[PDB]
């Protein structure tokens, strides 16, 4: 089976699983929308109403697609969706991991200029160590996240559900630490009593902060907002490994085919980016076929690998 | 509706049922209903992001059963 897409299934599975892509007409919400061209990249499926199509349901004027992902591991409802982790790829290029140097699959590909590749196991270790050391990055717009392990700029992970790789309890700690950092970012304080955990925005012009809040919100400890003691009177990556672990830049030793003959009429068709759904433009042919599998286009290829990176 | 948890930093989870189109403002009203904290005094934070009153849970990509943290502004 070729799987292009991964979700986190928080339901029966509690792990990163291959995902099934589905599409519907955004007007009638039925799986009756014929796309002009299939999705060729993540933005095509993540940005709602981006893609044009013609709805096949009687008299529906719908022309916009909405895509959803379900976990591929089990019979699901259409409405039992899972979150797509769009940085995760099948390692079709056999690119080595930036940290362990092994070829593994799946991998996560950072959005740095270098598109650095880390296996998911190393990604787990990266997240756990950074979390425990309080070296996650708090960003006022993006929230609590991490960049590329190599330290590349503009590479903070935007889809925070990737941190579900931590596992449920570590993810809860992730969100907790993110909340504390947000509080501090906002000019708040954390209660210093061991085991309390409260954070709050205190009143402006007072050095005395009390951990306020009935029904368990606070513990009533009064501390100095300066020194955080009880309120008191008076003064208080390997360079080569990183090079090799680049999704695009380290893949050029292998020829990338961009054109394949239509299986039916044998006339060459150009691939559109990462889209696997090929449409013969010959008017007497019009075969639709999967680039990857070679077979007539069908819903299995659609769900499993409509496009790839 | 969708079940979310509103979690105090001290670790108490408050279960709230929301419509996915409910504004964050409306979420705070639901918290007031259950906990008696005036919305004005609530800050809701999801994965480190301060949630704006005019956005919906769907704007923050929050899934069913997920946790928003609640912080008091005195
Ligand atoms: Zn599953
Ligand atoms: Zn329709
Ligand atoms: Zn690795
Ligand atoms: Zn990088
Ligand atoms: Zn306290
Ligand atoms: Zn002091
Ligand atoms: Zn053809
Ligand atoms: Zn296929």
């Amino acid at each position: 089976i070729y799987n292009s897409f991964y979700v986190y299934c928080k339901g029966p599975c509690q792990r990163v699983q291959p995902g099934k892509l589905r599409v519907q007409c955004s007007t009638c919400r039925q799986a009756t929308l014929t796309l002009t061209q299939g999705p060729s990249c993540w933005d095509d499926v993540l940005i709602p109403n981006r893609m044009s199509g013609e709805c096949q349901s009687p008299h529906c004027p719908g022309t916009s697609a909405e895509f959803f992902f379900n976990c591929g591991a089990h019979p699901t409802s259409d409405k039992e969706t899972s979150v797509a982790l769009h940085l995760i790829a099948t390692n079709s290029r056999n690119i080595t991991c930036i940290t362990c140097t092994d070829v593994r699959s799946p991998v996560l590909v950072f959005q740095c200029n270098s598109r650095h590749v880390i296996c998911l196991d190393c990604f787990h270790l990266y997240c756990v160590t950074r979390l425990n050391d309080r070296q996650f990055v708090h960003d006022p717009q993006l929230g609590y996240s991490l960049p590329c392990v190599a330290g590349c700029p503009n590479s903070l992970i935007k889809e925070l559900h990737h941190f579900r790789i931590l596992g449920e309890e570590q993810y809860n700690r992730y969100q907790q630490y993110g909340a504390e950092e947000c509080v501090l970012q906002m000019g708040g304080v954390l209660c210093p009593r061991p085991g309390c955990g409260a954070g709050l925005l205190p009143e402006p012009d007072q050095r005395k902060v009390t951990c306020e809040g009935g029904n368990g919100l606070g513990c009533g400890f009064a501390f100095c907002r300066e020194c955080k003691e009880a309120y008191h009177e008076g003064e208080c990556v390997d360079e080569r490994a990183a090079e090799q672990a680049r999704w695009e830049a380290a893949s050029k030793e292998t020829i990338k085919k961009t054109t394949k003959p239509c299986p039916r009429c044998h006339v060459p068709v150009e691939k559109n980016g990462g889209c696997m759904h090929m449409k013969c433009p010959q008017p007497q042919c019009r075969l639709e076929w999967c680039w990857n599998c070679g077979c007539e286009w069908n819903r299995v290829c659609m769900g499993d690998h409509w496009f790839d990176v | 509706s969708m079940l979310i948890k509103v979690k105090t930093l001290t670790g108490k989870e408050i279960e709230i049922d929301i419509e996915p189109t409910d504004k964050v403002e409306r979420i705070k009203e639901r918290v007031e209903e259950k906990e008696g904290i005036p919305p004005q005094q609530q800050r809701l934070i999801y994965s480190g992001k301060q949630m704006n009153d005019e956005k919906t849970a769907a704007d923050y990509k929050i899934l069913g059963g997920s946790v928003l943290h609640l912080v008091l502004a005195l």
